[PDB]
């Protein structure tokens, strides 16, 4: 898996990917498989989780095929792994 | 006139004449036809030409054509038809029944001479379902020996 | 014996794409958008459908991988772009951002059907009970659909068909806490969505009520879970969790005005919705925003049938939306388009001479 | 429905019925029509009639007629693409090359009583272009050996 | 372009190459058909779809179908006419009349590899009615002498 | 060995006449005379061009043989006599006299092509280089040519085609010193006739200016000497020798009103061209005079594009005219109809049986 380590009390950007280079259907889970962001087309929506809120994606990239997960007000608590649902390439990552 | 295709339209002017004389004749057309001889002339609609006019060709212009769609159906689906008593694919098919003189107690040279396809058709009408079931049969028994071999 | 046989007029088809096109009623003189559009888009509709119903065949379906949604896809993203035009358009190219004139336009989506192309024609499926995949025992081959509104909406479909019979619940993985779960149901609920000739005040001018019987929500809802729980027998509908506008609230656009309303109190006589026009809209069209022109001053209302519904569940089933191509799923899952493949080979006992 | 062809729509109502039956159902209909006993009808339209309401009838008056135009031209052109097997001309065309166990270790009676054509061209669906190149094959050597007489 | 029917306009395109390219190609495009390799593309109009600039199609929409429905037509005449010549639903038919050199005193291998149709159906024209004379003769023979057997 | 086969579908055409049809951009609101005549004459214009390039085929053309001059031939006179009628015309049949009403009408010449029948289709030559004559080396197949518009004009022929790359110098036999050389020019140049509305004397209300640039009208004039020298190089355009004054001015009608021009200033900046309005026409549609209505108060001009010349030599190449079919042979040149004959034969190493 892709880990990525911050400063804890601050931010991260981990990132699903399509080769489309499209923007296409997507998802990120935790490691309980509970939704964190995906998106339904154009639009972002946010998982009901503890990262409802705190979370945000870029949308303008969503045509470049990436699709990241950006966590705000960051905290020791949320390294846990992340699951990408983009296709079917269930890549996985790690927040630290 | 018009409704029944160019198959049947350039076979009809025939109607009037004698069943040899019919064969003679498309004999001889298509013998012009195939030389370069003479040529077909159209007999289709221009199609409208002015807008405010165009239902007088839109409404004719479609039915003619669908006249002319089902005559080329209509003329293909017999041609495949017609396998069951081994004639697919033919104008003029020879086969081997028969002929019964019950049906009719004439020389060929009676009947191909003397009549038109108009009488010969009503003098033997009671006798076509038997011919045809016959021809069916014929066909049948021609496969089966042919593939024991 | 055994020997090789070709036969022509063999009755077997394979799924195909072809460029799929559109009819519909349309007027031409009433300057309404969709009939000022399908006029030159679409050709009259079907004068003579065929409805063949093939026998016994069962076919195998799948509304998730159809091909025939991107191609509505393409001409409702056409139709829009080319009448209800924004004020301001930000497209993220650095961004790109161009004006238009906004005329305000009348808005009140037709029914539209597709139609086969010469060479083609289109399975569909008949069964009552369908799960939006796998074989369906039913088969009829027609040339054009039954015609779909392309009304764009979010959590509550409207004036979309119904399932006649049961509620119906579709969903590629029922239980991958991913997809989102289209209900169809089978009975309409009525929406009545006012904005009354009297919110002439400004900061309202942008407030409006959506009205839903009691008794009509509640039974709908009994019958959704009667059938939830034979999926998930072992629990016994809740607040969205957020993100864009469009998706939280429910929203839809008539008169040409877009509306956002608050379903909260359906989800969790005569149940009233909080509405709110607004005039910056996320666009669904692609990624980017939009602006425009405020509301007009009158009486707007719109009465809608409330045909299904968007559900997601978790790793409670909560409205969702977006994905405007989901809509049209809902639609156009009982249809695909085939051609035939007329040659075809087996054993049979002769040879040739 | 209709952008298939007559041809297709008579042979397609079998589609959900077995391989032996299909050609049953054929031979008979083929029978009753040779015969006189049925006719065919027509589902054409009947074209425009009132001008301020014709688009209706001339919009879909030409999409029908274009639809049997190509079937007719697809009926056709196959017949005689299928002249490299020498099935030219044919329905139904029965060739010399053996049938293989390993494409399908079946027996005609099972293939052609509990089957359909939907399931029999799936089963032996990745043995198609063998079995084509074969048939070309058969066809070369045929012709090959009646020339060298 | 328009007005001469799939039939020609599928093989008008060979009126440059080489009498023996020609055969090989119509071959080969037989193969891809048959074989599902390749898929043939309509060139048909689409109708008009708004009613105030329908004559732009409804005009050239029947004109279209027109030449489609003639080509039919002449292609089915044609492959009937030839049973004439014994070649009726065929496009090669090989005879046994022999070539004259007199005719033409060439190869068949400097015929097909070095010449176009168009060159060679220049070289011996002033033959055509002799040799077709001479096919309806052969063909009449044949018939006689099956006959008397 | 070597025995006669029969083949069908041999790609082999022959020349052939046919009633050739007639398509135009008719509009039927305006009317004006080629806009009231081709929407009963003609049919809309071909929605679907194919241009087939024929591979490698060499084709025998003859623009002076060719026979969709004659038929363009008829359509135009036709046009002429069913609109701008004289009020007084003279045929020599002792004569026979009639009159006409004389209301004027627009006069404006729109593009009009010629359309293949079902059954047939015209041969078109590509290349950059023709002569009018003999084998051309690059052959498409259409079903429509590109559209004359039906100038009818001496000396210069205006609003033509141009040959874009070379001027051409067309002749049945360019040494007979008999027949009219047609000069195609690669590039255009323009042309301001005009009558001002201050000419308002009587004997004035006749009389016109035709402004050609010297820059342009120069350089034309030295290319095409440039190709006349390759053909007479060893010999270095002059006045007219006389004749109806059709010929011996240039003459064109625009607006309904009938042109004649004096030319030697060009054969001999803003060069012009004394020009007069004329009532007693002699008719180019066969032998005879007409008189027409006299000139319309107010300003009337036309902006005209030369593209392209006739010239005569004797045993100073002079400007020449009349014979209206060759204006159209310049611009039918490249174009012929034929028939394709399906059934030939050729030997084979093949027998029956
Ligand atoms: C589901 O289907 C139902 C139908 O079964 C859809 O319901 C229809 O919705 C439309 C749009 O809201 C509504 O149309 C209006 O009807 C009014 C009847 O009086 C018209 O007056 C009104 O036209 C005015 O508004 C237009 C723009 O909104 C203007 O373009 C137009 O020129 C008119 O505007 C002038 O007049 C008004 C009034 O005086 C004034 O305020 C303005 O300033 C201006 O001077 C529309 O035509 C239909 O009546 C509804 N049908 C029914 C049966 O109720 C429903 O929308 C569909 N659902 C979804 C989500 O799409
Ligand atoms: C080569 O092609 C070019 C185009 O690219 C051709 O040039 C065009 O030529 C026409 C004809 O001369 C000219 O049309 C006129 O345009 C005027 C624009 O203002 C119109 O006003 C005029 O109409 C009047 O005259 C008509 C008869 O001549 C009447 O029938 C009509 O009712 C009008 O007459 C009334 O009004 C006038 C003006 O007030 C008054 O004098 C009358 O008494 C009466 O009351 C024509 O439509 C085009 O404008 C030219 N186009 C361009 C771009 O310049 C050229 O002719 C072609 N060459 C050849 C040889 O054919
Ligand atoms: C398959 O679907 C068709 C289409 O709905 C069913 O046929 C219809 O039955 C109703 C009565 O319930 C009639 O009113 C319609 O006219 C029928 N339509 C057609 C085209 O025939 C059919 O019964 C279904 N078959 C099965 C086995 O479920
Ligand atoms: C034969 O003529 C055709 C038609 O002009 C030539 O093809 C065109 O070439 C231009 C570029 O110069 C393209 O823009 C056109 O689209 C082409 N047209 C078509 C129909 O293909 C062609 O190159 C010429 N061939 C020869 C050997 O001269
Ligand atoms: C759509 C359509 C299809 C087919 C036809 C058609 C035209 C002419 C004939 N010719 C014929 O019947 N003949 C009799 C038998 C003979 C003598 C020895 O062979 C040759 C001449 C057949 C079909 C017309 C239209
Ligand atoms: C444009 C068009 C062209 C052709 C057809 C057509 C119609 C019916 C058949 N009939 C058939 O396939 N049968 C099977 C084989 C058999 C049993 C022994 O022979 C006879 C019956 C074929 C083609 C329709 C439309
Ligand atoms: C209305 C219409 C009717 C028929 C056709 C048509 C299309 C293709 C062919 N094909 C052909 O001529 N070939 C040459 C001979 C060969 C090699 C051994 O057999 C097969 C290939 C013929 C007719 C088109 C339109
Ligand atoms: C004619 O019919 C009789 C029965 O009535 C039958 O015995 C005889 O064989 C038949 N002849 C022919 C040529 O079919
Ligand atoms: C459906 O979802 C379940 C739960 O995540 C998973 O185990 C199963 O493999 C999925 N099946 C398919 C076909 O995706
Ligand atoms: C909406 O108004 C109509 C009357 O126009 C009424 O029949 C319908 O029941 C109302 N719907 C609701 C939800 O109140
Ligand atoms: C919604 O219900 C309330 C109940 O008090 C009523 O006053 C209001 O007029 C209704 N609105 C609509 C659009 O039916
Ligand atoms: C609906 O209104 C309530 C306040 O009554 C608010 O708490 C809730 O978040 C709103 N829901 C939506 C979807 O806007
Ligand atoms: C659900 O909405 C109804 C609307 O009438 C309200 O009375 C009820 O208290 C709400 N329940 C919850 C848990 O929000
Ligand atoms: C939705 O569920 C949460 C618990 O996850 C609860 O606190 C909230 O009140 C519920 N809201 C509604 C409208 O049912
Ligand atoms: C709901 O609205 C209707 C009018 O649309 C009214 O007749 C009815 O009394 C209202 N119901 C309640 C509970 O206010
Ligand atoms: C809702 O359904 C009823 C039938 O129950 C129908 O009469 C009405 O027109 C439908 N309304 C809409 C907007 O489709
Ligand atoms: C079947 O295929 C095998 C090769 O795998 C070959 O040896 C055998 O002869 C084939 N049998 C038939 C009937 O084609
Ligand atoms: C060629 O023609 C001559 C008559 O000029 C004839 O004697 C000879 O037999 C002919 N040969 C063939 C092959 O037809
Ligand atoms: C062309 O003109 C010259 C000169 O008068 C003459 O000798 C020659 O025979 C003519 N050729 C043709 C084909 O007319
Ligand atoms: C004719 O006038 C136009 C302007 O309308 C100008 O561009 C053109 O060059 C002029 N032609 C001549 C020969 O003066
Ligand atoms: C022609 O040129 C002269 C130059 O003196 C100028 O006065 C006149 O206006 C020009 N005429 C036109 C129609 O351009
Ligand atoms: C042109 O005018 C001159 C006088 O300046 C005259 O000699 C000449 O013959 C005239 N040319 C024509 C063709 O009218
Ligand atoms: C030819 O015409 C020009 C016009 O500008 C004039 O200046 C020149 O003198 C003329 N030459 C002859 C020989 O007439
Ligand atoms: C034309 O040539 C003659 C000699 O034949 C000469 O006298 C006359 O001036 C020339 N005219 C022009 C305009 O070049
Ligand atoms: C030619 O006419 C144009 C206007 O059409 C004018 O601008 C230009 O100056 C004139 N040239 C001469 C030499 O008079
Ligand atoms: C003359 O040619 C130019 C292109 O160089 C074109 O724009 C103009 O419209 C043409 N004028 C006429 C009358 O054809």
């Amino acid at each position: 898996k892709k880990v990525v380590l911050g400063k804890k009390g601050d931010t991260v950007e981990l990132t699903c990917t399509a080769s489309q280079k499209k923007s296409i259907q997507f998802h990120w889970k935790n490691s309980n498989q509970i939704k964190i962001l995906g998106n339904q087309g154009s639009f972002l929506t946010k998982g009901p989780s503890k990262l409802n809120d705190r979370a945000d994606s870029r949308r303008s990239l969503w045509d470049q095929g990436n699709f990241p997960l950006i966590i705000k007000n960051l905290k020791i608590e949320d390294s846990d792994t992340y699951i990408c649902e983009v296709e079917d390439q269930k890549e996985e990552v790690q927040l630290l | 006139a018009v409704g029944l295709g160019a198959f049947i339209l350039g076979f009809l002017g025939a109607a009037g004449s004698t069943m040899g004389a019919a064969s003679m004749a498309l004999t001889v057309q298509a013998r012009l036809l195939l030389s370069g001889i003479v040529q077909q002339q159209n007999n289709l609609l221009r199609a409208p030409e002015a807008q405010q006019h165009m239902l007088q060709l839109t409404v004719w212009g479609i039915k003619q054509l669908q006249a002319r769609v089902l005559a080329v159906e209509r003329y293909l689906r017999d041609q495949q038809l017609l396998g069951i008593w081994g004639c697919s694919g033919k104008i003029i098919c020879c086969t081997n029944v028969p002929w019964n003189d019950s049906w009719s107690n004439k020389t060929i040279n009676e009947i191909w001479d003397n009549m038109t396809w108009m009488q010969w058709e009503k003098e033997i009408d009671n006798y076509t379902q038997h011919i045809y079931t016959l021809l069916e049969v014929s066909q049948i028994q021609q496969e089966k020996n042919e593939q024991e071999l | 014996k055994k020997w090789v046989t070709v036969y022509y007029g063999v009755p077997v088809w394979k799924e195909a794409t072809t460029t799929l096109f559109c009819a519909s009623d349309a007027k031409a003189y009433d300057t309404e958008v969709h009939n000022v559009w399908a006029t030159h888009a679409c050709v009259p509709t079907d004068p003579n459908p065929q409805e063949i119903v093939l026998g016994n065949v069962t076919e195998n379906f799948n509304m998730w991988k159809n091909n025939m949604v991107e191609q509505m896809h393409e001409d409702i993203i056409s139709l829009w772009d080319q009448s209800l035009k924004p004020c301001v358009k930000l497209t993220p190219l650095n961004t790109s951002v161009i004006t238009q004139a906004c005329p305000k336009v009348s808005f009140e989506p037709i029914p539209i059907h597709y139609c086969a192309p010469a060479g083609f024609a289109i399975l569909k499926c008949n069964s009552k009970t369908f799960n939006g995949s796998g074989p369906c025992t039913n088969v009829s081959t027609v040339q054009c659909t039954h015609g779909i509104r392309p009304v764009v909406s979010t959590q509550l479909l409207l004036n979309g068909s119904l399932a006649e019979e049961e509620i119906v619940i579709r969903s590629e993985n029922i239980t991958d806490n991913a997809k989102t779960i289209i209900v169809q149901l089978n009975e309409a609920v009525e929406i009545n969505c006012t904005r009354p000739n009297n919110n002439t005040r400004k900061s309202n001018i942008r407030q409006a009520h959506c009205n839903i019987s009691k008794a009509r929500w509640n039974e709908t809802l009994g019958q959704i879970v009667a059938k939830l729980e034979e999926q998930f027998p072992n629990k016994t509908f809740n607040h969205s969790s957020g993100g864009d506008p469009e998706i939280v609230t429910h929203s839809f656009n008539c008169g040409g005005e877009f509306f956002y309303c608050n379903t909260t109190p359906l989800f969790n006589q005569n149940i009233t919705l909080q509405c709110r026009i607004k005039q910056i809209i996320n666009m669904w069209q692609g990624v980017g925003k939009a602006m425009y022109a405020p509301p007009i001053r009158g009486q707007i209302r719109c009465s809608s049938n409330i045909t299904g519904l968007l559900l997601t569940r978790d790793g409670t089933f909560r409205p969702g939306g977006g994905n405007m191509r989901d809509n049209w799923r809902s639609e156009l899952y009982k249809y695909k388009v085939v051609k035939i493949e007329p040659l075809g080979i087996a054993p049979t006992a002769c040879k040739r001479r």
